[PDB]
């Protein structure tokens, strides 16, 4: 989405990553390389800059039966920050992810990992009484998207159920 | 008039199922009536006139019941060949949507209980007749919570659902009508039964509810309501002033305002603040 | 020695405020059992009544008392003899209770051309503050009929309704679950507080947090009403922060403090933010 954008088009990309382990930076690199003019940021400042950006535009994992999205780290708290500047929040996700399944129904969507991703072995005898985690998702309520973007157009944020009930077997949510 | 009599004997010979319910089946159960011997003026005038005799209470979900019906007996109750077995003997197909919405209650007992989460309590309002088993089929699975009833007070009606679930050993504790302020912090979500679900999806229900939705966007905690197929209706609240003065009666029941709810479950399935709109309208062609 | 005193001027005079009552009772019981001393006279015997009168289950009695203990304080001389440290300097108290029984008719002279003709007015549960403002604000020759709500732990509203009538003006109550059902055809929604904290929470009964979040939801304006007694010292956070004591089913809540707009009292009018600006200049 965005080096198709740059292909034609100016802008000012800046980017904050999510680091339990992070990954942002790979995309910082990949679109450093052809012409962007990328910031790569700190996952915390965002809230000292996101005051003065315009538009804010996600790529989720896979988003859920209540127009809702479980989306990697740090989602939740950029959004909710984005909707207190109430500038809009695009999820970039396609009709390939729609999945019937809500999110306190089932078992702990957010599961967790080994923790030497959060912390450094290195520190001593500290680790023993702590019980350190962390999840691998976030969640964001489905409130709080501005628009879809899909492979057919753009969608409401609550379009979905008639898109389960015709783009699935809605009788066999027995899975 | 004739047969509001036997209304009554429905509505307090069995006190376990619902008002509409009992509509539907007493109603349904004078199909083998005095033989009018019509298709059109029979069906269409004679039950529409029961409506309106039947509708003299103060409910709000017999009426949009009694339409509901009246729609699901449009379907195909049709012109075959001769009339013999129009609907008058071929009948047994309101017969099956009474099962089925008999069965209703079963099914969203099997749905919604594997939802709430084991630790958070849940303030609960006046007794429905579908709060009940859902909390049933979840104690019934090995469960554990609290669970608060307000009074929701023109009269003591939140005792009302102590004497309902102290029955079967479940802890709870009636808190104050007004209180619900105090309350709402130390709950983390809100279930709260139907008297009738509104296109724009809102609930109509005994007056204690729009306060704990507003409170419960002010703790910005997840509101969730209840509904069955029976209680759909096809009315348009702006602000409050718009349900009608026969389906008010110091409101008796009351509407809270359509999406500042979470989400909501029907016997059509859990469905989403917009969804509500497209999936009645699913319904009367 | 003054236990039924206090209760005769509580329980066989229901004019005066709970507070104002409690400051006269200790202010007419500097006639003391005499100990004739400063501090040992003062500490003990003041503190021992604020618990003593503990049987009340209300938040005003004892912040009214340390706000007597807080004026007694400042201009106690010294010089060299026990007759005048307080024992004849006494009509400084004499000039403080009328002052501060002077503060309901100036609030009463403050917001009386406040209310504005045609605005219709929901209200909670009674005060001794709401009907001298509003009848000062009808005897202006103004215009309102008025809503009020039920505010069970009792049938209480109906004590509203007959003092209100009573004073001339049409009034009709409302059940408490009904306050969404008609917060909106309000156009002024006035609360009597129970006590006043620094931060504009105000700690009332169990239905004045359901105003105020009604009132966010209806952006319309939420004006509390306070005297000069009953700014309580603690500090609240949530719903049970508040001492346990306070409350005993709950009979007292805590609303939001940032969401009421205008308060008012004998210093004049403040922006709910304020509170703490003159609360510092409270308690020396």
């Amino acid at each position: 989405f965005l080096k198709e954008a740059a292909r034609k088009r100016k802008f000012h990309v800046i980017v904050a990553e999510c680091a339990p382990f992070c990954q942002g930076h790979e995309m910082a690199v990949n679109l450093s390389k052809a012409g962007i003019e990328t910031t790569v940021m700190t996952d915390a400042a965002i809230f000292a800059v996101m005051s003065r950006v315009n538009k804010v535009i996600i790529g989720t994992k896979t988003i859920l039966a209540n127009g809702a999205l479980r989306a990697v780290t740090g989602t939740h708290t950029l959004a909710l920050a984005a909707k207190h500047h109430s500038t809009p929040l695009i999820v970039c996700a396609p009709m390939f992810k729609l999945s019937p399944q809500f999110p306190n129904e089932e078992d702990s969507f957010h599961k967790f990992v080994a923790p030497e991703e959060v912390l450094p072995f290195t520190e001593g005898d500290i680790l023993e009484k702590v019980s350190v985690h962390c999840p691998v998702f976030d969640y964001v309520p489905p409130e709080l998207i501005t628009l879809f973007i899909s492979n057919i157009g753009g969608n409401a944020p609550s379009y979905i159920y008639r898109l389960m009930s015709e783009l699935y077997h809605p009788d066999d949510h027995v899975l | 008039k004739e047969l509001i009599e036997y209304f009554k004997s429905q509505m307090k010979e069995d006190p376990d199922m619902a008002s509409a319910v009992a509509a539907i089946r007493t109603l349904l159960e004078f199909l083998k009536r005095d033989k009018g011997e019509t298709i059109q003026g029979l069906r269409a005038n004679l039950t529409s006139a029961i409506e309106t005799l039947c509708g003299v209470d103060s409910s709000v979900a017999v009426s949009s019941g009694g339409e509901l019906f009246l729609r699901f007996i449009s379907l195909a109750s049709l012109e075959y060949s001769d009339y013999s077995k129009c609907k008058k003997i071929m009948i047994e197909r309101g017969e099956l949507f009474l099962r089925r919405i008999s069965l209703s209650r079963n099914k969203i007992a099997d749905l919604c209980h594997t939802f709430i989460k084991d630790g958070a309590t849940i303030l609960t309002h006046a007794y429905s007749r579908v709060v009940l088993r859902v909390l049933e089929a979840a104690v019934a699975a090995k469960k554990r919570f609290s669970v608060y009833v307000t009074e929701s007070q023109p009269d003591l009606s939140g005792k009302k659902m102590a004497k309902a679930l102290c029955h079967l050993n479940v802890p709870v504790t009636v808190v104050l009508d007004a209180a619900v302020g105090y309350i709402m912090e130390k709950a983390d979500l809100v279930i709260v039964g139907a008297e009738g679900v509104v296109e724009n999806g809102g609930i109509i229900n005994k007056i204690g509810t729009n306060q704990m939705a507003v409170c419960a966007k002010a703790q910005n905690k997840p509101f969730y309501v209840v509904a069955e197929s029976f209680k759909f209706v096809r009315l348009f609240p702006l602000n409050q002033q718009d349900v009608p003065d026969k389906f008010k009666y110091h409101p008796w029941v009351d509407y809270t305002a359509p999406s500042l709810i979470t989400l909501l479950f029907t016997d059509l399935g859990v469905l989403t603040p917009s969804a509500v709109s497209d999936e009645l309208i699913k319904l009367y062609l």
